């Protein structure tokens, strides 16, 4: 089995560098060629550069002046670093394997052919922020569950910044009828989301019910039970 | 072989003649080359010595 | 051989008719082609300044077509009818 | 290109995607599902790699004025999806960034009313001075919905931020909406209301203090 993962800050002013990583697992980082990606809300996927064990090593034409790339054999990742942000900077960030492939249309003697790369399999996303004000946590409050053999439960998640949050149902081990709903970006620049199940009437035994709440960019954690 | 597909761009210096260039260039731009047999040539090139000689 | 051997060129010409400096745009292969003073964007063709440059009409071919050489009247073209000729020297099997 | 081509169920999708050849062009596709990182289509303009099937067939980069196009055979569901170009060009230099983002849309799906869960401020909640209602409403089609807030048959105009519809990853689509109040506002009216529109079926759930 072959896959990877990338981190990240999520939020940073419009000066300094924002700096990731990318964790590798299944196969060698020296053996592949690594591209970063990245891609504003809506907008198309933009390429920014790609790197190999040697040091070989190019960018983007545009971003090239901020951009700069590395790797490592100890940790095994594709650390990327790209200095002097800016709001227009804000956006999701891909990690990805690169295979690449002779393309010959003519003669091969003298050129007369070009090179060509794909992105096999990406990472999971990161997200990042570009604003001027500071972070804050979310304010946790569960909800109300009760008013046959039916019902329906939840966990409410407010006022933090930046996105994203994550939300898990009892420690991971509750699954189905989950149903995280996406934030609402208060009017005073501050997002709000909810999580949701639906368990039901079967539910004298004290079950234990707890919403797990992670946002990163302020290190909380909290989590919640829910009980009428 | 010439590889190039060129179309014919007729420019009318006129009154009744005109100029004829290459508009443009259909598909891959590449060079001009001739091919022969390494074998047959230098298998020739033995002739040529042994009567040289 | 990535030097500029096609080369995209522009220049104004009247037209057939003197009312009309029609700025055109062709292309021109490097050794057709010679620059002027600095290297700027411009050149000129190759031998226009110094030559008459004639546009062979497209019409006409070079298709190298065979050509016999008939003899007049009172005279004789002979053959040499041998093998391996030297070039300079008697021949042997000669005919007319 | 804001770009949507519309198909049904067993038909074919022509999704076509960058500006025209020029010379012998390798174009990679690429595949987004909604908040999905983009999974690899093909390479280099009809191979593709493993898990891909036979019904995804691109344009034979061999031909000089014709733009890439992307055939989809007999669509499904799942097909639905923001479709990319990664364009490679003998003569035109390279595309770092991807092509238009052509959004293929199916046509035949099962109109869908949602499903709407209010919820009252939490008791926590009201112990810090603040009051916040929820109304929830999941997976329905199309993605467009106006929700209406009454408190005792009366219009709620302020303290309510209404999301924006985001795609479930099945067909379907799911909104939030939040009503801010104060304590004092939320133990005085004997009840609110959240109506929701489908659109066509309007649908509420009333929630009253305790
Ligand atoms: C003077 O002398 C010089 C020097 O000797 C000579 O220069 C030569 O000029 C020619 C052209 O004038 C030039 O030919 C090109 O060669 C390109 C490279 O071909 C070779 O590599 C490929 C790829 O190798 C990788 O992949 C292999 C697996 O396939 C693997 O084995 C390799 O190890 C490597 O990993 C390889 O596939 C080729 O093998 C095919 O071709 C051989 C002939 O060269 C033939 O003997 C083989 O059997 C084999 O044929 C199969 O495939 C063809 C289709 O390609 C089928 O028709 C057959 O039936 C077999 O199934 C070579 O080893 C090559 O890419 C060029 O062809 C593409 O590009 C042109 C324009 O660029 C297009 O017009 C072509 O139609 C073709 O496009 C297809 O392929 C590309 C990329 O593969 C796709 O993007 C296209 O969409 C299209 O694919 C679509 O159509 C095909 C059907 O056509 C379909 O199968 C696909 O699924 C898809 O639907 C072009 O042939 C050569 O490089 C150059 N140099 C040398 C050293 O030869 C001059 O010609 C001489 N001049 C004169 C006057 O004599
Ligand atoms: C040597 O150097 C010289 C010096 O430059 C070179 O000379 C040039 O030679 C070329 C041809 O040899 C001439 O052709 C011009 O082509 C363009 C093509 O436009 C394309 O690009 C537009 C903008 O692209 C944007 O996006 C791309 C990425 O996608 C990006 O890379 C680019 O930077 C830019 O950001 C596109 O908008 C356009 O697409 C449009 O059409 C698509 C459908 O085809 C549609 O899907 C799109 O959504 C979009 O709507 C296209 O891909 C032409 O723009 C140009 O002239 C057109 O525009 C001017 C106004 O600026 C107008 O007055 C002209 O009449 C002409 O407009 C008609 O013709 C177009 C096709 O020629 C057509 O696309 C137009 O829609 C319009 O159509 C009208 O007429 C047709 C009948 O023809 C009719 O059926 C329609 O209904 C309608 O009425 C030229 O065509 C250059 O002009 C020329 N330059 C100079 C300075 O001389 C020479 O090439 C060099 N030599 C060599 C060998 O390279
Ligand atoms: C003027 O031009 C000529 C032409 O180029 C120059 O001389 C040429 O030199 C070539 C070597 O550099 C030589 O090629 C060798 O040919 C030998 C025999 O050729 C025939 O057989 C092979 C194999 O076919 C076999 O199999 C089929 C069935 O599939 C049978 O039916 C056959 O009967 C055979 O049994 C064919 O490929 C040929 O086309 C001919 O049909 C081959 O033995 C030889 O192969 C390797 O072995 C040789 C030793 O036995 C060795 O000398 C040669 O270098 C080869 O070495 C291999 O291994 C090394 C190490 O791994 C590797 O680096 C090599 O690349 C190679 O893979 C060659 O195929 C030409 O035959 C020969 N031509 C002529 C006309 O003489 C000459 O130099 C030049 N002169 C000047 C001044 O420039
Ligand atoms: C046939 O083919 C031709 C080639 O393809 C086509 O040529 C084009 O012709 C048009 C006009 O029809 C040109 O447009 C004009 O450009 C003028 C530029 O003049 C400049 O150069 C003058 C002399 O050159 C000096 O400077 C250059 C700089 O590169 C040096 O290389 C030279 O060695 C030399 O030193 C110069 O006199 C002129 O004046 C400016 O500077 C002086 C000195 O400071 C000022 O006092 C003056 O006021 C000028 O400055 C101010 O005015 C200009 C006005 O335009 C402002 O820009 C400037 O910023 C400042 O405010 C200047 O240096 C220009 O003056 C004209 O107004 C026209 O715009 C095209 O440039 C030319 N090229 C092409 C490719 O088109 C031709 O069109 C074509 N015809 C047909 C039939 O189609
Ligand atoms: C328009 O275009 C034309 C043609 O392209 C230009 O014409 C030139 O016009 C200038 C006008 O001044 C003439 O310049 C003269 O140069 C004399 C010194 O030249 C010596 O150095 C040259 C440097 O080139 C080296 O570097 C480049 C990259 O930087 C390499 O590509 C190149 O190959 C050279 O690399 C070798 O040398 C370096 C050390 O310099 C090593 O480190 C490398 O490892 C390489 O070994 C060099 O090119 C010259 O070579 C010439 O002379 C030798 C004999 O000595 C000959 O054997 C060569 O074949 C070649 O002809 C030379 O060593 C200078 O003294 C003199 O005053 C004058 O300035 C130039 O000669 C013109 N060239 C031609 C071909 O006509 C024109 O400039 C241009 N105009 C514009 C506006 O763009
Ligand atoms: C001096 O030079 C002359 C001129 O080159 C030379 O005479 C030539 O002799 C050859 C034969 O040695 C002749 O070739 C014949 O040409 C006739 C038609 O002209 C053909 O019919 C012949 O074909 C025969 O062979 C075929 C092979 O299968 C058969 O299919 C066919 O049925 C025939 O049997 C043959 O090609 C040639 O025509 C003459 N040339 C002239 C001008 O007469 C002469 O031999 C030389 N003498 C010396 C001493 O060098
Ligand atoms: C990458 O994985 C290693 C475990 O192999 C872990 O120690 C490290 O913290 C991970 N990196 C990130 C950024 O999570």
């Amino acid at each position: 089995q072959v896959h990877l993962q990338e981190s990240g800050p999520g939020l940073v002013k419009p000066s300094e560098t924002l700096s990731l990583t990318c964790n590798v697992s299944g196969t060698l980082v020296r053996d592949n060629y690594w591209s970063w990606i990245r891609q504003p809300l809506g907008k198309q996927p933009e390429w920014i550069g790609y790197v190999h064990d040697s040091g070989d090593t190019n960018y983007n034409p545009s971003l090239k002046s901020r951009v700069h790339l590395s790797l490592d054999k100890s940790k095994n990742l594709v650390s990327l670093r790209l200095t002097g942000v800016t709001a227009a900077d804000s956006a999701i960030y891909y990690c990805a394997t690169t295979k690449h492939g002779r393309r010959i249309y003519g003669v091969v003697a003298f050129k007369e052919w070009f090179t060509y790369f794909y992105m096999d399999v990406w990472g999971k996303g990161t997200s990042v922020t570009v604003s001027s004000a500071s972070t804050k946590g979310p304010s946790v409050f569960p909800l109300a569950p009760s008013s046959g053999g039916t019902a329906a439960l939840g966990c409410l998640v407010k006022d933090y910044f930046p996105e994203p949050v994550t939300v898990s149902w009892n420690s991971g081990a509750l699954t189905s009828g989950v149903h995280t709903f996406p934030a609402v970006l208060q009017s005073s620049g501050l997002y709000s989301l909810s999580s949701v199940v639906t368990v039901p009437s079967s539910s004298l035994g004290t079950q234990t019910y707890i919403c797990n709440v992670n946002h990163k960019p302020s290190n909380t954690k909290v989590d919640k039970r829910v009980e009428p | 072989t010439r590889p190039n597909n060129n179309t014919r761009k007729s420019i009318h210096i006129g009154p009744g003649r005109a100029f004829y260039t290459t508009g443009e260039i259909i598909g891959d731009i590449r060079q001009a080359h001739c091919n022969i047999s390494r074998a047959k040539w230098n298998d020739t090139l033995k002739q040529i010595v042994i009567k040289l000689r | 051989m990535e030097r500029g051997e096609i080369k995209n060129c522009s220049f104004n010409i009247t037209t057939s008719i003197r009312d009309k400096v029609q700025k055109e745009y062709a292309l021109f292969y490097k050794l057709d082609v010679v620059p002027i003073d600095n290297n700027n964007t411009s050149y000129r063709l190759i031998s226009c300044d110094t030559s008459v440059i004639t546009q062979a009409c497209p019409k006409i071919s070079f298709e190298p077509i065979p050509i016999h050489y008939c003899a007049p009247a009172g005279f004789a073209i002979l053959k040499c009818n041998d093998k391996t000729f030297n070039g300079k020297g008697p021949c042997k099997n000669v005919s007319t | 290109a804001p770009t949507f081509v519309s198909v049904a169920p067993g038909q074919t999708a022509r999704i076509t995607c960058g500006e025209e050849s020029l010379g012998s062009r390798s174009v990679i596709w690429y595949q987004q599902r909604p908040g999905q990182a983009p999974s690899l289509i093909i390479y280099n303009n009809n191979d593709r790699p493993s898990g891909i099937p036979d019904r995804f067939s691109g344009s034979p980069g061999s031909t000089f004025g014709t733009t890439a196009t992307l055939t989809i055979t007999s669509v499904e569901a799942g097909d639905e999806a923001d479709y990319y170009c990664h364009i490679w060009d003998s003569r035109r230099p390279t595309n770092w960034v991807f092509g238009e983002g052509t959004t293929l849309i199916v046509l035949s799906q099962p109109k869908a009313a949602p499903s709407v869960t209010l919820f009252p401020p939490s008791s926590e909640e009201l112990q810090a001075n603040k009051a916040t209602l929820v109304c929830l409403i999941s997976d329905f089609y199309p993605g467009a919905v106006t929700v209406a807030w009454k408190a005792d048959s009366s219009p709620v105009k302020a303290g309510v931020e209404t999301t924006t519809p985001s795609k479930q990853s099945n067909n379907k689509y799911a909104a939030s909406s939040y009503l801010s109040l104060t304590p004092e506002q939320w133990k005085s009216h004997k009840s609110y209301s959240c109506q929701v529109t489908h659109e066509g079926s309007t649908v509420e759930k009333t929630v009253a203090p305790t």
